[PDB]
């Protein structure tokens, strides 16, 4: 869980 | 969200949109695994509202989405709507989400977990952007 | 509401500095965030707000409620999951 495979970017 | 910003399309992958009958986006949610969604006990959903897996581009059509029945509704006995406290309800989804890239959980935490005062988290959502 | 999805990054506060702005609304299954400059707004709520723990994203808050104008400098409420967490596991063990 918790480990998105596409990475969120901020 | 106001002032936030758009998302990598994909990159929360557990945030669902709830959705009415008519296909209006009332809440949102977030999938803690493939059966369960956790929402806010004041939203008030019912068995005849959606749950959207899947989802960027409300507008679009060309997504590949997920559009989840949902079999009950907890809400939380201890919600206070009057105070609004204890704000959480589990959807039991009638039919199972397909975990994919753009499809997954979020972790909980242990009812003892720390999240100190003055960490930077993150809120996402398709709430209304001015009000 | 827009049709793409908006993301916000934010400060969470304790209760006891949260409760200067919101007095005794706040309560113990409350946690609040932001008053940073960003808001969770209407259609926003029972979203999540999450915090990597070990490199790990964890759900801590779902967007409850705050000011009726979704005022970036007020704190939004939203509900605390540690303090929720044991009924959620008891109701996926029964169901
Ligand atoms: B939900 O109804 O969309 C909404 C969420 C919310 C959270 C924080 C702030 Cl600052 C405003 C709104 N809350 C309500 C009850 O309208």
């Amino acid at each position: 869980c918790g480990v998105p495979a596409i990475q969120p970017v901020l | 969200i106001v002032n936030g910003e758009e998302a990598v399309p994909g990159s929360w992958p557990w945030q669902v949109s709830l959705q009415d009958k008519t296909g209006f986006h009332f809440c949102g949610g977030s999938l803690i695994n493939e059966n369960w969604v956790v929402t806010a006990a004041h939203c008030g959903v019912t068995t005849s509202d959606v749950v959207v897996a899947g989802e960027f581009d409300q507008g679009s059509s060309s997504e590949k989405i997920q559009k989840l029945k949902i079999a009950k509704v907890f809400k939380n006995s201890k919600y206070n709507s009057l105070t609004i406290n204890n704000d959480i309800t589990l959807l039991k989804l009638s039919t199972a989400a397909s975990f994919s890239q753009t499809v997954s959980a979020v972790c909980l935490p242990s009812a003892s977990d720390d999240f100190a005062a003055g960490t930077t988290c993150v809120t996402t959502g398709w709430g209304l952007t001015r009000y | 509401t827009p049709d793409r999805l908006q993301q916000a990054s934010l400060p969470l506060l304790s209760n006891t500095n949260c409760k200067k702005y919101w007095g005794t609304k706040i309560k113990d299954a409350m946690i609040c965030a932001g008053a940073s400059g960003v808001s969770s707004c209407m259609g926003d709520s029972g979203g999540p707000l999450v915090c990597k723990k070990n490199g790990a994203w964890t759900l801590v808050g779902i967007v409850s409620w705050g000011s009726s104008t979704c005022s970036t400098s007020t704190p939004g409420v939203y509900a605390r999951v540690t303090a929720l967490v044991n009924w959620v596991q008891q109701t996926l063990a029964a169901n």
